[PDB]
C-alpha cells in the first residue's frame, strides 16, 4: 500500500495473509468470507508467465494479524487449504480477466475480536455503493513504494496498511490504460486534478477493495485487488476484480463445495 | 524476516 | 454470514475508525 497509514487494531478483521511455507514469504492478500471460506485473487495462486502454480499443501492462511512479520501468538489464527477453486473462466493472459480464486479451509476458524467475515454485496448494495466519486477501503501488507532502484529505505511495512480511495468512471479507467479493462474489473483512485495520493502496489493483490453501506451499517467486499501499472503514478489508476459481477460463481462454489 | 511460525503448521 | 460486515472492535461498540468518515462523506 502507498501513501496509507497504519490499521488500527481489528479495523480490517476480515484480512487475511496468503503465506508461503518453504521459503517464508507474503505471497498475497486475501479475505475470509466465513468461518471456512477465503476470497483471493487467481494470480496469487496460478501466473504461468511467472512459473506460478501452487498447490494447497504449499501455502497458509493467516487470519486476525496486524504485524506484516511476527508470528503473533493467540492473536492470528493459522489455517489449513483443504481445496483451492480457480475461476474457470480466470484468464491470466491477457489482462487478468476474472482474477478471483476461492480457497476452503480444513477447519473453521474461531472468530475474534481480529477475526470477522466481511459480506459481499447483493444487486441492491453494488448499484448503491459501486458509483464513481464514492471511496471504498484497501489494506495490504505490500510494497509501501513502486519498486525502483533510486528509492531510499524499507520497502514493506511494519503493520497493516490502509488506504481509502474513490472509485473513478468507466471511460476514465478505459483511457488511462493500454491494457484491455473488462466489466469484471474496476478501476480506483485519485485523478490528476485531485493532487492527492494512495494506492495498492505489488504484495496486496488479493486484498479487499471493502465500502461500508449506510443501509444496514456492514462492511462489503466490492473488489479485490488485482492490478496496476507501477503504483501511485501519474495518471495511473489502481484495478481490481469486480466481486458482484462474480458473485454467481462465488455461490456456485460455495453451494456444491 | 518472519518470525517462525509453530512447526505444526508445517 | 448473518452477522459478517460488523466489526467487533467498531460497529459492535458503536466506535469508528478513524478514517471511517471520509468514507460516508463521499457516499
Ligand atoms: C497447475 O498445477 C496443477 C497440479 O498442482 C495441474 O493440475 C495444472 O494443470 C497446472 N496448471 C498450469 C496452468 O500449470
Amino acid at each position: 500500500i502507498v501513501e496509507g497509514s497504519d490499521a488500527e487494531i481489528g479495523m480490517s478483521p476480515w484480512q487475511v495473509m496468503l503465506f508461503r511455507k518453504s521459503p517464508q514469504e507474503l505471497l498475497c492478500g486475501a479475505s475470509l468470507i466465513s468461518d471456512r471460506w477465503v476470497l483471493t485473487a487467481a494470480h496469487c495462486l496460478l501466473y504461468p508467465p511467472w512459473d506460478k502454480n501452487f498447490t494447497e499443501n504449499d501455502l497458509l492462511v493467516r487470519i486476525g494479524k496486524h504485524s506484516r512479520t511476527r508470528y503473533e501468538r493467540n492473536i492470528e489464527k493459522i489455517s489449513m487449504l483443504e481445496k483451492i477453486y480457480i475461476h474457470p473462466r480466470y484468464n491470466w493472459r491477457e489482462n487478468l480477466d476474472r482474477d478471483i480464486a476461492l480457497m476452503k479451509l480444513k477447519k473453521p476458524v474461531a472468530f475474534s475480536d481480529y477475526i470477522h467475515p466481511v459480506c459481499l454485496p447483493d444487486r441492491e448494495t453494488a448499484a448503491s455503493l459501486l458509483q464513481a466519486g464514492y471511496k471504498g477501503r484497501v489494506t495490504g501488507w505490500g510494497n509501501l513504494k513502486e519498486t525502483w532502484t533510486a528509492n531510499v529505505g524499507k520497502g514493506q511495512p511494519s503493520v497493516l496498511q490502509v488506504v481509502n480511495l474513490p472509485i473513478v468512471e468507466r471511460p476514465v479507467c478505459k483511457d488511462s490504460t493500454r491494457i484491455r479493462i473488462t466489466d469484471n474489473m474496476f478501476c480506483a483512485g485519485y485523478k490528476p486534478d485531485e493532487g492527492k495520493r494512495g494506492d495498492a502496489c505489488e504484495g496486496d493483490s488479493g486484498g479487499p477493495f471493502v465500502m461500508k453501506s449506510p443501509f444496514n451499517n456492514r462492511w462489503y467486499q466490492m473488489g479485490i485487488v488485482s492490478w496496476g501499472e507501477g503504483c501511485d503514478r501519474d495518471g495511473k489508476y489502481g484495478f481490481y476484480t469486480h466481486v458482484f459481477r462474480l458473485k454467481k460463481w462465488i455461490q456456485k462454489v460455495i453451494d456444491q463445495f | 524476516d518472519f518470525e517462525e511460525i509453530p512447526e505444526e503448521y508445517l | 454470514e448473518a452477522d459478517c460486515g460488523l466489526r467487533p472492535l467498531f460497529e459492535k461498540k458503536s466506535l469508528e475508525d478513524k478514517t471511517e468518515r471520509e468514507l460516508l462523506e463521499s457516499y
